């Protein structure tokens, strides 16, 4: 060990003398000679950094006029150079460039397999470490980017431009590293346009925060290179309006258009909002300046995007643009409703044939698992993949050309000498019972390479859970129906059982329940056995169904219990519809005659007629003592259509005690009696549609009170500044409000928007549906 | 005349043997969809003759198949009847307070070939209306009476007794299964699906009656219904005698109203 160490320090003690002694000896059949390959490279990146000169002089002749002009190039962007240096000077940096031209010259092309790059990769991620000295770090910087001048033709790999791409994300700590990086990307883009099937992670490649003004002017023209692909549009990042944006030239209007229409295109723009830190520039964050012409003219689904693209931030102005920039196209064209057609995931498509279609799933997400984490994180979680090596044909299911580089060569752990292991950075929590499940896997011995992998899930970012997410199907079918008899088999059951009295993991029990909906299926000729199958329990499934909150669980399940069970489980179904929204309910269960039936059939429908008839009779409800009915005359009082007659009901309630000084009924009032002197609800409130409304009454009503505009508007943008736009029902059912009330305040006439009637005319649907929404 | 028909229409677009071609008011006749040359095997009609089903790529490509048929149906007045249930359908759309439920209809509008002869167009996609798991019963039932064996019991009494009929059906009464389920249940698998699909076809199931005993038009037999598979919900067509006529038959139509029990047990 060390002796290629000792040469490369015997290297610069030797004058004029450049000999190579038993490079790569005993030759790399096994992992121990590529692996003394790869322990030099280590040691010539140490060399690089504190023992090649820090330098207070970056000014040297490489001693190769290719090798000095590629160091000029890398430092070229925005050069600023020769900061001040370390303490201690070990060897100049002129010997550790003289030793690196023959070790480049050395090999004859071994060992430029993925293993000793990454290692040298691992080299500069350990050296991007997270905080230290800001000069000793650009010390170790220079030492980073001259390494990566000492990369030969051998680094020609798509995976060397990752990892130039992550090297952009060093850099985004410092703005000349930022250059440098910028300037790397520049070198990589030629290896980056022979990709024919990044450009997603180039759909954005910008900064934001944005002296070196031009070296943003050369970025735009390379970007325009990029677009210049002259032969491929097709790929329609948003590369030109971002273009556009720092180059604060607005775009061709017929360009809008097109950008308008490719987004749609797309078909992972929803993928493209999933980027949180990238959405604020996704919805237009220098296209907001625009014209009402360029926001209207656009595809509307810009608009149309609404509840899904989430400002988890946004600037303050960003905050007022948005909650603008819904209602001037919102109010022409609006939609709410929304179908369920869902992937088709069907189980059944055609036995290691079933095992088939799991591990490529398994490979294609192991892509987007090296995409979204640390610039560091992959490697640990790579080498169950190449230890997965054994030929399953999985290789020939992904990319071969991917599949290549990975190709073998001596297998290197990440881990180096383990230090570099997952620092404990981050522990994540999240999907605990998919952690479970996890353990439940670790219980079955299946697979040497897989139950490595859910080891490492387990000390990785939730992998264990984001294995769950991609397959709760295919784990239990490890677990269940693995083959004709399995071991795993009772586990399974037993585990669903436990499962069943699962809570505040509900969501996670109801994804074991549909997994075992996936367990759909072959080779069965009744479906009523594949109910059959996997275990369930109509008694449990009802369970869950009540547990579910949601209409989307019990309907069919309840037909598929009867021919189960058939048993009519009175109170379930009939809590079930008589709680669900839509229509086509409140009829399903016959009817148990009753006065309090009659009123049930007041309020389920909701009637109209017979306004107060369940209110009291001739021997029936002088006396009931129940309050249920309170809240449901409370009801009747909303729905009575007549804002008078609960106008007195406002004060039918003020002599009860049951107000609190906030109640919907008083809210309700707030809204009726045009009492500009009731006192209104807290302003400070946090989402309370209700209060929502007082808000916005008691501030119009100071709009006429008071003088100030500005205070008015002040008012209103502050009611306004509370959460809005995710996570709630009734958002856009508070958007407009203002939007309305401060035109009226503009500039003496009607409102802006023409009149709801002509739209009404050219509804043809009353909620837009069944008038669920378009009301009040 | 194999080459001459496909030659004629590749010169000059023919306008569509099926065309669900709602022209606009200026009516103009210029983009309408256009196909060449016809397919290569035309599947017979399922009958007592073979008749000829016509298919061939569009302009946009998209698919348009029809199926014509034999026999010589006097269906021009059936063609009215299905024009009236369509304006009825309009009606239909014509109320709100039921404007939100969609209107139960699907119009076949195929023209006669001539006065004896006729020539359909089959929905794009359909299915038997019984089809759909028909002989799944035999999945449903690994043990059951012969269907065969039921059609005996009803023609052991054509003469109507009440107690013979009374013990037809007490016959039939062990030997059927609620069954008809199934067909209905592997449509799909998403969340809302289920809960979308049932009340749409019972509602159109209703419908069909709806308008039919205003009409009192067409006994729904299993050969002259249709239900359609793919749409998660039902429709039919090609109904043929009417107005009550029942009169025409040895028995007038037995039929109150549509006999959907079976799909009524897809009760959900």
């Amino acid at each position: 060990q060390l002796i290629p160490v000792i040469t490369t320090y015997t290297h610069l003690s030797e004058v004029e003398n450049k000999k190579y002694s038993l490079r790569f000896n005993s030759i790399d059949e096994a992992l121990d000679v590529e692996l003394l390959n790869r322990s030099k490279a280590f040691l010539f990146c140490l060399e690089m950094l504190k023992e090649v000169k820090e330098l207070g002089s970056t000014f040297k002749s490489i001693s190769s006029t290719s090798f000095k002009v590629y160091s000029q190039l890398t430092i070229f962007a925005n050069r600023v150079s020769f900061n001040n240096s370390t303490a201690i000077p070990f060897f100049s940096t002129k010997s550790v460039l003289w030793y690196c031209n023959r070790l480049f010259q050395e090999l004859e092309g071994f060992s430029s397999i993925p293993s000793v790059i990454d290692l040298v990769l691992r080299r500069l991620a350990i050296q991007l470490h997270f905080a230290t000295d800001e000069e000793l770090q650009v010390t170790i910087s220079f030492r980073l980017c001259a390494f990566l001048c000492f990369s030969d033709p051998f680094i020609t790999s798509n995976y060397l431009v990752m990892i130039v791409l992550r090297i952009a994300r060093q850099l985004l700590s410092i703005p000349c590293t930022q250059s440098l990086g910028l300037g790397i990307a520049r070198f990589h883009l030629k290896k980056f346009k022979p990709t024919d099937f990044q450009l997603a992670e180039f759909c954005m490649d910008f900064l934001g925060f944005c002296k070196m003004e031009a070296i943003q002017d050369f970025y735009t023209w390379f970007d325009g290179y990029v677009t210049a692909l002259n032969f491929e549009y097709e790929g329609y990042g948003f590369l030109r309006c971002q273009i556009n944006f720092v180059r604060s030239v607005m775009t061709t209007k017929n360009e809008w258009i097109e950008v308008s229409n490719k987004l749609f295109e797309r078909g992972h723009f929803l993928k493209r909002i999933a980027m949180n830190n990238y959405l604020c520039l996704y919805f237009w964050q220098v296209l907001d300046a625009c014209p009402r012409n360029v926001l209207h003219s656009l595809s509307l689904e810009i608009w149309k995007c609404y509840k899904a693209y989430d400002i988890t931030e946004f600037p303050d102005s960003l905050k007022l643009f948005f909650s603008d920039i819904m209602g001037w196209n919102f109010f022409k064209s609006p939609e709410i409703a929304d179908l369920n057609h869902y992937i088709p995931k069907t189980d059944p498509r055609l036995y290691e044939e079933s095992k088939l279609i799991i591990w490529k799933l398994i490979c294609q997400k192991a892509c987007s698992l090296l995409f979204k984490y640390d610039i560091l994180l992959d490697s640990f979680i790579e080498d169950c993949i190449r230890m997965f090596q054994e030929l399953r044909k999985f290789l020939n299911f992904p990319k071969d050309s991917i599949i290549y580089d990975s190709d073998t060569l001596v297998s290197e752990e990440g881990s180096f000498q383990w230090v570099k292991l997952q620092p404990t950075n981050f522990d994540s929590l999240s999907n605990w019972t998919k952690e479970e499940t996890l353990k439940l896997l670790n219980m079955m011995g299946k697979s040497s390479t897989t139950h490595s992998l859910k080891l490492l899930s387990t000390y990785m970012v939730g992998f264990s859970t984001s294995i769950i997410q991609y397959i709760i199907h295919l784990i239990l079918l490890e677990f269940d129906f693995n083959g004709n008899n399995k071991k795993q088999k009772e586990y399974v059951t037993q585990l669903i059982l436990s499962g069943l009295l699962n809570k505040n993991t509900n969501s996670i029990r109801k994804t074991c329940m549909n997994i075992l909906l996936y367990l759909l299926g072959h080779h069965a000729l009744n479906p009523f056995e594949a109910n059959y199958w996997v275990p369930i329990n109509y008694s449990v499934a009802a369970s869950t169904a009540y547990d579910c909150h949601l209409y989307e669980q019990s309907l069919l399940f309840l037909t598929i219990h009867n021919t189960k069970t058939d048993e009519l489980d009175i109170t379930l179904l009939s809590d079930i519809l008589s709680q669900l929204p839509c229509p086509d309910a409140y009829y399903g269960i016959k009817r148990e005659t009753s006065f309090k039936n009659i009123l049930l059939k007041a309020v389920h429908e909701k009637r109209s007629p017979l306004a107060i008839s369940y209110l009291d009779a001739a021997n029936m409800y002088r006396s009931n003592e129940d309050e249920g009915t309170k809240m449901m005359f409370s009801n009747t009082l909303n729905n009575a259509g007549f804002f008078s007659l609960n106008e007195f009901y406002i004060d039918s309630l003020k002599a009860n005690d049951a107000i609190d000084e906030c109640s919907n009924e008083v809210y309700a009032s707030a809204w009726r009696m045009q009492k500009w002197d009731i006192p209104p609800l807290s302003l400070d409130n946090k989402t309370t549609k209700d209060c929502l409304v007082f808000e916005v009454l008691h501030a119009v009503h100071n709009y006429a009170i008071y003088g100030n505009y500005l205070h008015l508007e002040e008012y209103i943008n502050k009611k306004l500044l509370l959460i809005n736009p995710n996570e709630e029902p009734d958002s856009l059912l508070f958007y407009a409000l203002a939007y309305d009330l401060k035109f009226l305040i503009r500039c003496n006439q009607s409102q802006f928007n023409c009149d709801i009637l002509q739209l009404l005319k050219e509804n043809k649907q009353m909620s837009s549906q069944l008038h669920e929404c378009f009301q009040l | 005349g194999y080459k001459w028909f496909l030659k004629d229409a590749a010169n000059y677009g023919l306008p569509p043997i099926t065309m669900n071609v709602k022209v606009n008011d200026t009516g103009d006749y210029s983009n309408i969809p256009t196909v060449s040359s016809f397919d290569d095997t035309i599947h017979f009609a399922s009958g007592i003759n073979a008749p000829k089903v016509i298919t061939c790529l569009g302009s946009n490509g998209h698919t348009y198949k029809q199926l014509v048929k034999g026999g010589n149906d006097d269906l021009r007045q059936d063609a009215v009847m299905e024009q009236v249930f369509e304006q009825v359908n309009g009606f239909l759309r014509s109320y709100r307070k039921t404007s939100q439920r969609n209107l139960s209809m699907r119009t076949y509008k195929v023209i006669p070939l001539a006065l004896k002869t006729g020539v359909i167009e089959w929905v794009q996609d359909t299915i038997p209306l019984g089809e759909y798991l028909d002989s799944a019963h035999k999945v449903y039932h690994p043990k059951e009476w012969s269907l065969s064996t039921c059609r005996k019991l009803i023609a052991e009494k054509q003469m109507e007794d009440l107690e013979t009929r009374l013990k037809v059906y007490d016959l039939v009464c062990r030997h059927y299964r609620p069954v008809f389920r199934h067909f209905f249940l592997e449509s799909y698998a998403d969340p809302v699906q289920w809960f979308t699909t049932q009340t749409n076809y019972a509602r159109s199931t209703a419908v069909a009656s709806v308008l039919g005993h205003v009409l009192g038009l067409g006994d729904r037999h299993g050969q002259n219904i249709l239900i359609d598979k793919t749409s998660g919900e039902v429709i039919h067509i090609d109904l043929g005698i009417a107005f009550e006529q029942g009169k025409k038959l040895p028995v007038p139509e037995c039929v109150p109203f549509r006999l959907t029990r079976d799909v009524v047990d897809g009760m959900g």
